[PDB]
């Protein structure tokens, strides 16, 4: 494949989120800031920074149909962002009622409510009220037992997966009267009443995202042993057909995105992202798309003369300091589609703690 | 990260400059000029004495003299009067903030160095300063750390033979002859 | 006085390893009984000289739990002198002819035998902990740092 | 030093760069906080299990991992008692300025001398590809300063008696 | 038009009018006199006479600072009215005569203060209509709740009121006399600790913010020493706005301690978890509960990173201690609930503006100013017979 | 650091922009209203008071006296600086040429405290503190040389120049 | 059994001043300094003290080690206690107590080494750690036979580095009404020597301005006042003698100084804006927030001590404000309710041992027997680690 380093931030970031036009995107750092970026001709630049928050920010997303902002963050407290006809945008508080710091947030499909993980053993899901113009929580406690490491939404917009830390994969539906119509009878079920336990699958450590695949009928997530395991439902109450696991010889991965109805790639502390093809026989890893082990008479400008010196005098070596091969330098956060229609992706960006937002092209 | 005052007083030229800067910011000719006539003109507020380019531009009737001797000086009020001038009318900043690195010639007599140090504390009250040597910081701007460095400025040429970190003393070879004496001839 | 005496470990029961990992099915006496048969079959093939296939056999069991710790001693003992009467030169033949579960099982009992070095020998188990992870990779030890305590 | 610690040193290695795979994660018990989980112990459900590496009875190596926090204590070999002085002095300076070190412990954990505890941040914005280089390095590079500090105590004696004696 | 409502609170001045959520302005009660020390005294835009409010905490490093109101009480009042011509002037300037304010007031004040800043108020201003409500019924109204003890902590001073179904308990009000001020003067002190010294006037801001950004509320004692004994993972560096870092360490959590341990400053009154104890105790069988059940956070000083869960840890504890007499077989049975919005900072000012259009369109429930000048000082009991 | 200006508390006292209009007595020729002869006036209350004030580092004002008197620090300053080192006669011929000098005014972009004395309302105003400051000054001049040489003639008393070099708030003209 | 006496330590800033207990003065007074070279090895070519000042220009470089009471480097503190203690005071560790001092506000670091390098480097029979202050409330009684101990009242300790304003009630020392001003002799001695600078004086060396202190300085009323005395009074303006090294009747002139230093403490802008509050208005400042009941015994006893308060006209400059103020307060609070009250008094109290107060109450305190059973012993030590005196507890409580 092939990869351009589209910024350089100075500080860590956990997130990343563009627009529905690709224009302009937002980003997270490790204090209570949050960052947007906009286009510099060849490059980007600054656009503005929110501090509405206290604590530091977690998570961020962005609606692309409605184009708005939603921000989780530590302090146990949602923000929404709406732009204004001028220019600018307009905060607007949400009331989690969580007990613990807020940790994951993702819009539903129809961006009309979106899921909220927290530390505080349960979920909360709001939707707007054009009624009273209010956001209200609700708590999804029956079968949660550990802090929510992910979500991950259905097309059929009810049933939403999350990734427990508990080493048990979870599935619920999140269906709620007055917003959504009744959905289409499922192979993950027909019957979804409200906190419902729609499936649970385990797993051989904390389980870092969830993914439903591009069709619909699919799970696929990933434990802290670096093993990816696609579920692969039957019918409720019944034990999936099959429960392919692949088990990989790195770090543990973080994030997994559907590439299309039968790939998948996922990201962790490799600095790399990989790509699984296969089908319901099975999967297996099918190439490193970070070049793997690639391994990449003048005058001395005095800037590089003065580093030779520190280096010299604060060390014993004045040698080059890295030269790490691949193009992160720490471990990335998550991976989010770029451009392409659903199934049909061939662009996705990636954001790590080195700061690289590193576009992916397959 | 702590910037400091760079502050080579060579003998012909006073090149100033915060630490870290790829180049000197403040080259000018170290010269004090009084007038020489007796200015029956009236107004404008007519110096009583100008240092360094406004002294250049003013040439024309002015008398010049250098402040130093080939190295060791010998003008003591006029370098204090340079060195003010370098301080408040060149680089804007107070002494008191920023500390001094000054540069002096090999061999040189050891009461040059003594009053140095004591006129740039005592008056400007500086927080620190040090005296290095031109060979050696010839040496930094080369990047290399062995080789014989041959600086021939204004005032004095000297040749310090240095090899890996160890400057041998016994080997220090000053000679007068310098840019003022070819000037002269 | 009132600052000490904490009473945050009773009204809300943390949760205990047994609701994380699946609970042992097998009875006590079952695995001992299957662990005291397979051992000596172990012992027979170090004799015969095929240390190789009697570790390969005493690696398709291994025994667990908080409630057997004398067998899983016993297991670790009739191991480590299965591994340390192996040849060296023919270990990376053994490592690439192995699965995952079976590397994963060696690397963790391997590493377990690093940690009681005053009975054991441990230049041994250094020396197969090298070769393993330099031919299999870093995820066995991944899959250690995620394995059951009881292990 | 190397030539003679390959597989310990190796071993130490592999397990050191497989437990870093940290994680910014909050307390489960306490709101808009964060602490190292591995030095509170309250959450057992992100504690991997502790590891243990060893080479001969007198070297360990205590390798407790968690969700965001590592800590790694080390015996190095005191064979006799000038050893265990030498070392116990050594590494009481060595850990009295942890503040300009970011990895290090002031106090070790008890049946040790010295306990790393690597947390989130210095991962976060240190590059961690070197930290376990400096601590193979240091694990050789002690066992090297003590023994050249008892031949300096050895030399001093030396020199001392030398010139109390010549002065009859 | 709508009635205006102020907060006058020691360390912050908020305002606003009925119907409103957020305060419209919030700046801190400071008024600044010019001065001329060692700095470099860049002539921005201009210094005028007495700047007070945004203008004065910009243009800080200029001028020196005063604040006009201690421990919930006006010290020296000019500068006082020179807060609120500046707040009615200029923060919203629109200064008609014959509107209706609705002010604030801690507890237990002494009865000169409050009626000479009514008499402010009536004669300097001519505003028609006027009510006095404690901060504590304001935090009440704010979460709409009707039954449960409320604590309102601040900058100047920390006080509860237990209220239980629409009846405030008016002989069980709390006052405890530590505050946020003297959380920030404990900082100044234990940074003196380490080299670091504060005198000047913008200095204690600068603290201030450096409190607000790192301090934390400790949950376990015993584990945050063996934390800060043996680990440096709680060092925080932080850079003044003058430019300089410095280091902190167990500063972070031995800040806020001064709350729950009064005598680290000095202080014989008990803690705060202590103090609410006692007044929940204190009260009659019956609505024990619901003193216990709703138990709400207001204030700024509330805001402390950990606090909630401290305090009702603490609570639960000392409940154990106290009642039980060490049984642990009756301990499942006790429900507390430390309520813990958002917006407990400003939770007075929307109990204010709440309270602004609850009472509004009928002038005979409060003050007028033909009553005030008709019957004296002595006019100001129709807000409350509080003791 | 408490020491000011005893005419702060003067009353209906006349002022331009935000510097008073203080009573002076002088030979020279300009607005100022003049003193009564028997009392302590704005010049010499300054020169008596900057032997002590040049020593702090930190001063509060009060008021537009206060303003006067930190101008006639500053003045003091400068001659102490410039005084060094000759006669009497030399003296006043160069710290009158000095004083006479087209110097910086508040409201100008050289004035160095800018930020405290507020520019002239009118140029009218303007004008008149021209004056008020070239007759203050130039007066103040008077006093310190009267002062200054009260023992000997052809040499400055090396205790009244030491503070030459003293720098009064670190801002001066 | 009969214990050996006990050992009086004593790290100033300035002075060190070692000795024994029961003893009527100091064994040595010298200064806290060591020389220090950078075929004896360079391990052990060090001089502490006197001989240390005398070989300053022979190859040795000074260096203080301890400044503002704290001390920075701990080798030159080790070398400088060894070196004291098998030097000049002639004791054998392991049989003897000691009783160190070190000023309050401390780091609990600077403790613990302190602590971990009197048991490991010399590993005494036992080591107690007291506060500057203290040791002066002891020696502030003069007879005390059996009954006459104030034991309530306010020590004023003005020393070289830093000055410290401790109140006492009962014994105890109220920790929150503790607070330190950083400024002392040390620099009132820059500010003489930078005006020695400004004029130009032909010797103007640190020595110089120390003994123009010694002979010279006073405490005057007001600076404004005092400058017009000194014009018009011709016989205030001396000549000191200096001989520094070779300069032989080289008179230095001095001026303006001698009331313009010692003003420093009663007016804190001109030593730096680090700090500005006067001395007499902190000491009202730390009586009015003890508590209510012990301020009379607070302001009715108050000490000077350390060697930075013999200033002529100190003390009763000190009284005289704390009186004004005190005197405002009261009317103004009488003017405000309108009654008469018998006010209360204020007797600031000098003594015969103000220079070394603080070693005279140590060698006063450590002759009573219940002193050895506070002293930490070395089971102590070995038993709960290096530690074992780290909680600081004089000022502020634990926990
Ligand atoms: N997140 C935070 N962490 C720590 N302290 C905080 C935080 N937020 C606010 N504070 C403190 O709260 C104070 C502001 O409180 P506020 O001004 O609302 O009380 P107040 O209205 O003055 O009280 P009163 O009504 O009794 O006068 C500030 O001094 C600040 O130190
Ligand atoms: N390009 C040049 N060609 C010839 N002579 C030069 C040139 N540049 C400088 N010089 C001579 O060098 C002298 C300046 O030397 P300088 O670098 O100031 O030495 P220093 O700093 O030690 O005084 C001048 O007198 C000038 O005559
Ligand atoms: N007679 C004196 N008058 C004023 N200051 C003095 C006098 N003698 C000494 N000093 C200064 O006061 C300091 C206090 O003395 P001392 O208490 O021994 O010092 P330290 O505070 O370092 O323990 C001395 O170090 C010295 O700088
Ligand atoms: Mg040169
Ligand atoms: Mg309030
Ligand atoms: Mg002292």
């Amino acid at each position: 494949a092939t990869s351009q380093v589209l910024h350089i931030l100075p500080k860590p970031s956990y997130e990343h989120a563009f627009n529905s036009q690709r224009t302009e995107f937002v980003t997270t750092t490790a204090t209570n800031q949050v960052e947007l970026y906009e286009q510099d001709g060849n490059g980007w630049k600054h656009a503005r920074t929110f501090s509405d928050h206290d604590k530091i920010v977690t998570c961020v997303d962005w609606a692309p149909k409605s184009n708005r902002i939603v921000t989780c963050s530590q302090d146990r407290n949602a923000y929404v962002y709406e732009k204004r006809p001028d220019g600018t945008w307009k905060q607007t508080l949400v009331l989690l009622r969580l007990n613990r710091a807020a940790t994951f947030v993702r819009w539903s499909p129809n961006e009309d409510k979106f899921a909220v993980g927290s530390g505080a053993r349960v979920i909360s899901v709001c939707y707007f009220e054009q009624e009273n113009d209010w956001w209200v929580s609700k708590h999804l406690k029956r079968p949660l037992r550990s802090t929510i490491l992910s979500l991950d939404w259905h097309p059929n917009n009810v049933l939403l997966a999350a990734g427990c830390a508990d080493r048990k994969a979870y599935v619920l539906s999140a269906y709620v009267r007055d917003v959504d119509a009744k959905p289409e009878a499922s192979v993950w079920g027909s019957r979804l009443p409200f906190n419902t336990v729609c499936a649970e699958y385990p797993s051989g450590g904390w389980v870092h995202a969830v993914g439903f695949s591009p069709s619909g009928n699919a799970l696929a997530y990933a434990g802290h042993d670096s093993s990816v395991t696609i579920a692969y439902p039957s019918a409720p109450e019944q034990p999936p057909r099959a429960l392919i696991t692949v088990k990989l010889s790195q770090l543990p991965l973080r994030s997994l995105l559907w590439a299309n109805e039968s790939a998948i790639v996922a990201a962790g502390y490799n600095y790399s992202p990989i790509l699984l093809q296969g089908n319901e026989s099975g999967w297996a890893h099918t190439r490193d798309l970070d070049a793997g082990t690639s391994k990449t008479e003048g005058p001395v400008s005095f800037t590089a003369l003065r580093s030779t010196f520190r280096n010299m005098d604060l060390k014993g070596s004045s040698q080059s300091i890295s030269s790490l091969p691949t193009v992160h330098q720490n471990m990335i956060a998550t991976l989010r589609p770029y451009a392409g229609t659903p199934g049909n992706i061939t662009a996705f960006t990636s954001s790590g703690t080195d700061g690289r937002v590193v576009l992916w092209t397959l | 990260e702590t910037t400091a005052l760079v502050c080579d007083n060579g003998s012909g030229l006073v090149k100033a400059g915060f630490a870290g800067d790829d180049a000197p910011r403040a080259v000018f000719p170290s010269i004090v000029g009084r007038p020489r006539h007796q200015g029956v003109m009236v107004g404008m507020g007519q110096k009583d004495s100008y240092v360094g380019d406004e002294a250049q531009s003013k040439r024309g009737i002015l008398t010049l003299k250098y402040p130093i001797e080939h190295g060791i000086i010998t003008n003591w009020d006029d370098m204090e009067k340079i060195w003010h001038h370098t301080f408040y009318n060149e680089l804007r900043v107070a002494p008191e903030e920023h500390p001094t690195l000054l540069t002096e010639a090999p061999l040189n007599p050891k009461a040059n160095r003594e009053k140095m140090t004591q006129i740039m504390f005592e008056t400007f009250n500086v927080p620190a300063m040090y005296v290095a040597i031109q060979a050696v910081l010839s040496l930094y701007a080369s990047g290399r750390t062995t080789g014989i460095v041959l600086d021939s400025g204004d005032g004095v040429t000297h040749n310090v033979p240095i090899y890996e970190g160890y400057a041998l003393p016994h080997a220090i070879m000053r000679l007068d002859l310098a840019g003022r004496d070819l000037t002269d001839y | 006085t009132f600052r000490t005496l904490d009473v945050d470990s009773i009204t809300e029961p943390v949760l205990t390893e047994q609701d994380i990992f699946p609970i042992r099915n097998e009875t006590a006496e079952q695995v001992q009984a299957a662990v005291s048969q397979l051992i000596p079959q172990a012992r027979s093939a170090i004799q015969t000289g095929n240390a190789l296939q009697g570790l390969k056999t005493l690696l398709s069991y291994v025994p667990y739990g908080n409630d057997v710790q004398e067998v899983r001693t016993q297991y670790l003992n009739a191991f480590v002198d299965v591994l340390s009467n192996i040849r060296a030169a023919d270990i990376p033949a053994f490592v690439k002819e192995c699965s995952t579960e079976e590397i994963d099982n060696i690397v963790n009992f391997i590493y377990r035998g690093l940690a009681n070095p005053q009975a054991y020998n441990s230049s041994v188990l250094l020396n197969w902990h090298e070769k393993v992870v330099e031919i299999s990779g870093i995820g066995c030890i991944v899959r250690v740092l995620n394995s059951r305590p009881d292990l | 030093m190397s030539n003679t610690l390959r597989p310990y040193l190796n071993a130490v290695r592999s397990t050191l760069t497989a437990s870093l795979a940290l994680e910014e994660f909050s307390s489960e018990i306490v709101e808009r906080q964060s602490q190292p989980e591995v030095e509170v112990g309250r959450s057992p459900e992100i504690l991997l299990k502790p590891l243990v590496v060893s080479r001969n009875e007198q070297e360990q190596c205590l390798i407790e991992s968690s969700v965001n926090s590592v800590r790694f204590s080390i015996r190095i070999k005191q064979v006799d008692e000038i050893e265990r002085i030498l070392v116990r002095k050594f590494m009481q300076f060595l850990m009295g300025r942890a503040e300009s070190f970011f990895i290090l412990r002031r106090k070790p954990v008890q049946g040790y001398d010295i306990s790393f505890l690597i947390t989130n941040y210095h991962t976060e914005e240190m590059l961690k590809h070197k930290l376990v280089d400096f601590i193979i390095e240091f694990m050789e590079e002690v066992d090297a300063e003590i023994s050249e500090m008892k031949l300096f105590l050895n030399g001093r004696a030396r020199l001392v008696a030398e010139t109390y004696l010549s002065c009859f | 038009s709508a009635p205006i409502v102020l907060d006058n609170g020691t360390g912050f001045v908020k305002v606003g009018y009925a119907k409103d959520n957020f305060p419209r302005f919030q700046f801190p009660s400071i008024v600044g006199r010019p001065i001329l020390r060692a700095e470099e005294k860049t002539g921005n835009v201009q210094i005028k006479d007495v700047m007070v409010g945004d203008e004065a905490e910009a243009v800080r490093s200029l001028l020196q600072v005063k604040y006009p109101m201690e421990n919930g009480i006006i010290r020296d009042f000019e500068e006082m009215n020179q807060l609120w011509d500046y707040t009615f002037f200029e923060k919203l300037k629109i200064d008609p005569r014959g509107r209706k304010i609705l002010l604030t007031e801690p507890p237990m004040n002494p009865v000169a203060n409050r009626e000479k800043m009514c008499e402010t108020m009536f004669e300097r201003y001519g505003f028609g209509g006027v009510y006095v409500a404690i901060q504590a019924v304001l935090s009440l109204y704010a979460q709409g709740l009707s039954s449960g003890v409320v604590v309102d902590s601040g900058d100047g001073v920390t006080h509860i009121v237990p209220v239980y179904e629409s009846v405030v308990l008016n002989h069980l009000v709390g006052r405890l006399d530590v505050a946020g001020r003297d959380a920030t003067r404990y900082l100044i002190s234990l940074l003196l600790r380490k080299g670091y010294a504060f005198n000047r006037t913008a200095d204690f801001e600068t603290v201030r913010e450096m409190k607000e950004k790192l301090c934390y509320v400790s949950y376990d004692l015993e584990l945050d020493h063996k934390l800060s004994e043996e680990t440096t993972v709680l060092m925080r560096n932080y850079t003044l706005p003058d430019g300089r870092v410095i280091k902190v360490g167990s500063e972070r959590y031995e800040c806020p301690e001064c709350l729950f341990q009064p005598h680290l400053v000095g202080s014989e009154q008990p803690g705060l978890s202590e103090f609410i104890f006692d007044t929940i105790q204190a009260a009659d069988v019956d609505i024990r509960k619901y003193l216990y059940r709703a138990i709400v956070l207001s204030g700024g000083s509330s805001m402390y990173a950990g606090l909630p869960s401290r305090l009702e840890k603490e609570i639960k504890q000392l409940w154990f201690e106290r009642v039980l007499h060490g049984d642990p077989a009756r301990l499942p049975n006790f429900k507390v609930k430390i309520e813990d919005a958002p917006r407990r900072r400003h939770a007075v000012f929307i109990g204010g503006a709440v309270l602004a259009d609850i009472m509004a369109q009928n002038d005979h429930m409060w003050v007028s100013k033909a009553e005030w000048e008709e019957y004296g000082v002595r006019a100001l009991d129709k807000l409350g017979p509080r003791t | 650091p408490a020491y000011h200006s005893s005419f702060l508390s003067l009353t209906d006292v006349p002022t331009t922009g935000n510097i008073a209009m203080l009573p002076l007595k002088t030979k020279f020729r300009g607005p100022a209203y003049p003193a009564d002869e028997s009392q302590m006036d704005i010049i010499d209350e300054c020169i008596g008071l900057f032997r002590a004030n040049c020593f702090f580092r930190n001063f509060e004002i009060k008021g537009p006296a206060d303003r006067t008197l930190i101008y006639g620090t500053l003045f003091i300053s400068e001659c102490l600086g410039r005084v060094n080192g000759l006669n009497y006669r030399d003296a006043e011929r160069q710290l009158n040429s000095l004083a006479l000098e087209n110097f910086s005014i508040p409201g100008s972009a050289g004035f160095p405290l800018n930020a405290l004395y507020a520019p002239p309302l009118s140029p009218q105003d303007a004008e008149i503190m021209r004056t008020y400051l070239t007759q203050f000054r130039q007066e103040l001049a008077y006093r310190l040389l009267s002062h200054v040489y009260a023992t000997e003639k052809d040499h400055p008393s090396k205790w009244w120049t030491c503070f030459s070099k003293r720098r009064f708030m670190n801002k001066a003209l | 059994a009969s214990f050996n006496v006990p050992i009086i330590m004593d790290n100033g800033t300035g002075y060190s001043k070692l000795g024994y207990a029961g003893n009527d003065a100091p064994s040595y007074v010298f200064p806290t300094v060591i020389a220090t070279r950078s075929r004896a090895t360079e391990d052990l070519d060090f001089f502490i003290g006197n001989d240390a000042l005398k070989k300053a220009s022979a190859g040795y470089s000074l260096d203080y080690p301890i400044r503002h009471g704290q001390i920075e480097n701990w080798d030159h503190m080790e070398r400088f206690w060894q070196q004291s203690l098998f030097k000049y005071l002639r004791c054998e560790p392991e049989d003897h107590y000691f009783l160190l001092t070190e000023p309050p506000l401390n780091p609990p670091e600077n403790r613990e080494n302190t602590a971990e390098i009197m048991f490991e480097s010399f590993n005494c029979a036992g080591l107690y750690i007291a506060v500057q202050a203290v040791l002066a409330l002891a020696a502030s009684w003069t007879s005390s036979k059996v009954t006459d101990r104030s034991l309530t009242g306010t020590v004023v300790d003005s020393g070289d580095g830093v000055t410290h304003i401790i109140p006492v009630a009962e014994g105890y020392v109220i920790g929150s009404s503790i607070k330190t001003m950083p400024l002392a002799g040390r620099d009132v001695t820059y500010f003489v020597q930078s005006l020695l600078r400004d004029r130009n004086e032909p010797d103007s060396s640190l020595k110089t301005a120390e003994r123009i202190k010694e002979e010279c300085c006073y405490v005057c009323p007001d600076i404004v006042k005092e400058f017009s005395r000194f014009d018009r009074e011709p016989d205030r303006y001396l000549k000191y003698a200096s001989e520094s090294i070779t300069g032989h009747s080289t008179t230095i002139d001095v001026g303006f100084e001698r009331f313009l230093a010692p003003e420093i403490f009663f007016n804190p802008e001109i030593a730096s804006s680090d700090f500005l509050t006067p001395l007499p208005e902190l000491v009202d400042n730390v009586v009015q927030s003890s508590p209510i009941d012990v301020r009379k015994g607070l302001y009715k006893n108050i000490v000077l001590s350390g060697g930075s308060t013999l200033f002529k006209n100190f003390g009763n400059r000190l009284q005289r404000d704390l009186k004004r103020i005190v005197d405002e307060r009261i009317h103004r609070s009488e003017m405000l309710s309108g009654a008469k009250s018998g006010g209360v008094d204020v007797n600031v109290i000098s003594h015969k041992r103000q220079r070394n107060a603080v070693w005279f109450g140590g060698s006063l305190l450590a002759q009573t027997p219940e002193f050895g059973s506070y002293c930490h012993t070395k089971a102590d030590y070995e038993e709960y680690g290096a530690s074992i005196a780290r909680r600081y507890q004089i000022f502020g409580n634990s926990l």
